[PDB]
RNA sequence: UAGCCUUUAUAAAUAAUAAUUAUUAUAUAAUAUAUUAUAUAAAGAAUGGUACAGCAAUUAAUAUAUAUUAGGGAACUAGUUUUUUAAUAAUAUUAAAUCUCGAAAUAUUUAAUUAUAUAUAAUAAAGAGUCAGAUUAUGUGCGAUAAGGUAAAUAAUCUAAAGGGAAACAGCCCAGAUUAAGAUAUAAAGUUCCUAAUAAAUAAUAAGUGAAAUAAAUAUUAAAAU
RNA sequence: AAUAUUUAAAAUCAAAUAUAUAUAUAUUUGUUAAUAGAUAAUAUACGGAUCUUAAUAAUAAGAAUUAUUUA
RNA sequence: GAAAGAAUUAAAUUAAUAUAAUGGUAUAACUGUGCGAUAAUUGUAACACAAACGAGUGAAACAAGUACGUAAGUAUGGCAUAAUGAACAAAUAACACUGAUUGUAAAGGUUAUUGAUAACGAAUAAAAGUUACGCUAGGGAAGGGUAAUAUAGCGAAAGAGUAGAUAUUGUAAGCUAUGUUUGCCACCUUCGACUCAACAUUUCCUCUUGGUUGUAAAAGCUAAGAAGGGUU
């Protein structure tokens, strides 16, 4: 007869970073088919919907009234913040840089230009 | 009439399975629906075969035609599929053939249900006693009056169901979801949508 | 209908079908002196079978509607495939046109004017015709569309003509409403009524 | 079938007494442990230990397992048991869905309490 | 090769293991309904769909002196009295490996705190063996709800574990032998003799039933509730 | 004392717990036996002995079975 | 009171998705449309997921240039998960790296690209059978378990039995017993005859007994006790 015996590994999908960790850009949150979980705000969604880090910060899982019927993951920049952060309020932002105390490297920076 | 033979489009061998065993006091097919009396199983959970509920009903027409307007109905489907191999076989080589359907019957539930004019109590009992000795458990007689047996030995009454509405209950002890959605309505959040 | 929530399984179950049917119906209101009943729209179907096999029969039929009505016809194109008919999917079978406002009443006032009359054997339509939510429809074969002006003037340019169904949209609530209103616009009709 | 694994169906006088003791030194673990919560509980509060034993009123415990383990109808303490429940336990492969809680393995550890109402 | 083991060490080291606080609500107070505080209740921060439960949608089953459709059953020149077959509605019942509208416990897992430091984790140099596994429990696939069967999934033990109990006993119950001693408290198991150690209470058995491997449908004779 | 389903702690009833001090809510537990069916091949196999009690009647026995328990 | 807007609510992902099945999708990932055909481009790629290795998966950011957009911005192929193959040896192009006395070459290297080892981590460019004449080194990679089958009993009784299910009989199904049969597992690698038999009883004969419109007698059928003797 045919006997069957064909069959695919279980692809390892499921939360690969859990609520409260502490998360650095690019790390992976989620793996997924489909959009079981929307992305909130400083993460991104990739090609196979896969949710990852944009900023770092403390990973948080909510709803937001916006999107009823929606399940969203998102970091947020300080433990301290609840996520689904208040609309009419300024979002919090990471500036990232540091400034250049070097003479050399400033000197190399305010010389450097595009094409 | 089909219920020992379903109409399944695609005919598809299942696997073993176990008896459910219903440890939440279900008492779904344990009471009389149709009829006036009834036989219900009182051992532990078992099998049931095709051709053996076949013989049960035969059994049990054989007392319902000679009657008055009186009607048997039939409470279980077999609605399992079982496979077959043959004994000069070493074991592997896949599954075998397809070889009957079968109905897991738990405890409690009533498997045939009759009801007619002419009826009488007496008629009944021995009716479904004979059926009984066709059937590889251990069977018993019910009728409108009786309690529904959700275990080996203990009964226990419909009546003493609460009757309860759950939009109350969940409103009072909501969901995270629902209040998602019931702040999703207001107004500061409909009028900024944006959508 | 929706579900009583006797049981939890009920929290966010999807509502029941209506009971007779599986769309929604609408509801009736009075007849009051802001929804009395009114001709709305007329749309003119010409399915013409036989241009499976000849594709400019459908340019000859839209040209018939637009002799008729004056409007622009749209085409209609086939979309189910049917062998026992030998009907294909993709291509173009007849034409449609949808009329409104004084261009309808003028179909109408000729249609009833000057074609109905010259029908061999009319006794109206049906009392038992119509869509149960206001609208009224009923067919015309070809030598009934001979009978139109443009065709009847320049016969010879006519070798073929197509019927084709007549479907006048109302405001009337219910059917029989429709009926009274098309009867005072004089389309006479005949068969017993629901 | 082959094996002689020869462990009787029933327990015997002796062993349903050294169960009816384990079940009570495990409810006796229990009380202990809710006593010296509330005493530490009345120190936090100012108390000393001869007036916290002495207190009327009894601190309940806070954390989810052990108001669990205090409420009867979780893990109801050897007196309120049954006399069924305290030799047998549920089992879906036995004929009367029950076995001899001696069949349990490591029964002498690990603690059964509670069967389903009907079972 | 990875996994499991061993030797020697490294610090801006506790990063490891375990549990608690996370929540919702009530009461009583305050402070400024909203909080904060205390007490209490709830299987109690985030993730998930198994048991259970259910028949929603899908897939299947039953019924009707209730309706639509078709051939249409004594008068007959189109229209019935009807325990007429099938399909579609209505109502009421049912189940499923590839059905979950409800939904556990265990589980995954986060920060801080507490406990474990004669202790974990990580890292550096270097050295192996192993890649035939076996039972006992609990969920399963196959087999026939067979096998001291076979295939994998959680413990545990044997493997590589002496000692007590299971009569005898690799795998079961308890407990891990550095060497002695033998006073004390014991685990599992037992206390008529063989054989270390017991005296009682309340009912039932009369069949040596049974007493350390419970054999079924059924039949007879006996027990109380109205 | 007679016609007499069912083998039950769900429901009711009775005792107890946690809140309550003039009483109520919640929780936990308590619902049958004996015999027959019975079943092979070196030898009867609870491990063996043996184990059910009885006035007169003496220091002095009366389950060593089953079900709940005590010291 | 009425028109025309803006839309809101319920329902819907059952249609559609380039292709199986699953997850996702109306805020559309589905559909229509204008530009466009551009990002189905170039040099570094952190960090994660997955993971023995070798490989695989998501991707922030820096730099060069494109297309669309008023703008914000989006685009490093397709809603996602399959659509594949190592190194050696050859071949084509570019690079300007080395040029075995020097110069150029030849040849090698770097970058890009091609052909498939489907036993699909691919022995070689290239390979089938037979031994009952066989040889060496090893492992075993009738008893034991099971009772589907076979045999036997029991419960119930549809039907035969001139009449009446139970004298006899008992046809599908139900509950068990044996381990004599045919199989199943893999713990453990001679059929018949002659001679002598020992043991069991599920008794063929011999003794005792119950039933039998179906025991008038005789001969029988069925069943209970019975293993002393006998059984070509
Ligand atoms: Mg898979
Ligand atoms: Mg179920
Ligand atoms: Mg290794
Ligand atoms: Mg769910
Ligand atoms: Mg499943
Ligand atoms: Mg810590
Ligand atoms: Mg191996
Ligand atoms: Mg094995
Ligand atoms: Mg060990
Ligand atoms: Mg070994
Ligand atoms: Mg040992
Ligand atoms: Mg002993
Ligand atoms: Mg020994
Ligand atoms: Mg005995
Ligand atoms: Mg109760
Ligand atoms: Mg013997
Ligand atoms: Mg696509
Ligand atoms: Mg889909
Ligand atoms: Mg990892
Ligand atoms: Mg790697
Ligand atoms: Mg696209
Ligand atoms: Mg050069
Ligand atoms: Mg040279
Ligand atoms: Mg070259
Ligand atoms: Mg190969
Ligand atoms: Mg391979
Ligand atoms: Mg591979
Ligand atoms: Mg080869
Ligand atoms: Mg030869
Ligand atoms: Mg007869
Ligand atoms: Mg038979
Ligand atoms: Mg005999
Ligand atoms: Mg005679």
């Amino acid at each position: 007869s045919r006997t069957s015996m064909k069959d695919s590994a279980g692809r390892r999908l499921g939360p690969k970073k859990y609520e409260g960790q502490d998360v650095s850009t690019g790390e992976i949150i989620m793996r997924q088919r489909g959009t079981k979980f929307y992305p909130g705000e400083n993460v991104g969604i990739g090609k196979d919907h896969s949710i990852f880090a944009l900023e770092p910060g403390v990973v948080r899982y909510y709803l937001d009234p916006f999107h009823p019927k929606r399940k969203f993951i998102g970091v947020a920049l300080r433990r301290d913040l609840k996520l689904p952060s208040p609309h009419f309020e300024p979002t919090v932002r990471r500036f990232g840089r540091f400034e250049l105390t070097n003479k050399r490297a400033a000197y190399k920076e305010e010389n450097s230009i595009s094409r | 009439k089909h219920e020992y033979a379903p109409r399944f489009k695609i005919v598809q061998k299942k696997q073993k399975g176990r008896v459910p065993v219903r440890t939440g006091g279900s008492i779904k097919g344990s009471t009389l629906q149709f009829g006036k009396y009834g036989l219900r199983l009182k051992s532990e959970g078992i099998r049931i075969s095709a051709q053996q509920l076949k013989e049960a009903d035969n059994a049990i027409m054989r007392y319902v035609r000679p009657l008055n307007n009186g009607h048997l109905w039939r409470r279980l489907c077999t609605n399992v599929a079982v496979c077959i191999k043959g004994n000069e076989t070493r074991m592997g080589k896949g599954k075998g053939g397809f070889d009957h359907w079968m109905v897991r019957v738990p405890t409690g539930k009533i498997l045939f249900e009759i009801n007619g004019d002419d009826l009488h109590e007496k008629v009944a009992r021995e009716a479904f006693r004979k059926a009984g000795t066709k059937l590889p458990g251990v069977y018993e007689f019910v009728s409108l009056d009786s309690l529904v047996r959700v275990g080996l030995h203990s009964f226990k009454n419909p009546k003493d169901d609460p009757v309860k509405n759950f939009y109350d209950e969940n409103a009072k002890k909501p969901s995270k979801k629902y209040l998602n959605i019931l702040k999703s309505q207001e107004p500061q959040y409909k009028l900024f949508r944006g959508r | 209908r929706a579900w009583s929530g006797d049981s939890p399984y009920h929290l966010n179950r999807p509502p029941k079908n209506p009971r007779g049917s599986k769309a929604q119906l609408p509801d009736i209101h009075p007849i009051k002196w802001s929804n009395i009943p009114g001709l709305e729209s007329v749309v003119i179907n010409c399915f013409v079978r036989e241009a499976r096999e000849n594709q400019l029969l459908a340019i000859t039929a839209a040209l018939q509607l637009q002799q008729i009505t004056g409007c622009k016809p749209h085409p209609i194109f086939s979309k189910n495939d049917v062998p026992t008919w030998k009907l294909r999917k993709g291509h173009q079978m007849g034409a449609k046109v949808e009329l409104k406002g004084k261009e309808m009443s003028q179909f109408l006032s000729t249609l009833t004017e000057i074609v109905l009359p010259r029908i061999r054997e009319y006794k109206g339509i049906s009392n038992q015709s119509g869509n149960r939510f206001g609208g009224i429809s009923f067919g015309l074969t070809a030598e009934d569309i001979k009978f139109f002006p443009e065709i009847d003037a320049n016969q010879d340019s006519w070798p073929k003509t197509f019927g084709m169904h007549i479907n006048i949209n109302t405001s009337a609530q219910l059917d029989y409403q429709a009926r009274t209103l098309l009867s005072g616009f004089q389309f006479p009709f005949f068969g017993e009524e629901k | 079938g082959g094996l002689l694994w020869k462990i009787p169906w029933r327990m015997s006088t002796h062993q349903k007494t050294r169960q009816r003791e384990r079940l009570r030194n495990v409810d006796q673990v229990i009380k202990q442990l809710t006593l010296g919560l509330h005493v530490q509980r009345c120190q936090d509060k100012g108390l000393t230990y001869q007036e916290a034993m002495e207190s009327k009123k009894k601190y309940k415990p806070r954390s989810k397992s052990l108001r669990l383990l205090n409420k009867p109808s979780v893990f109801p303490k050897e007196n309120q048991m049954s006399s069924k429940d305290k030799y047998w336990t549920f089992d879906k492969k036995a004929v009367g869905y029950r076995k001899g809680i001696h069949k349990v393995p490591k029964w002498t550890k690990i603690s059964i309490r509670k069967a389903p109402k009907f079972f």
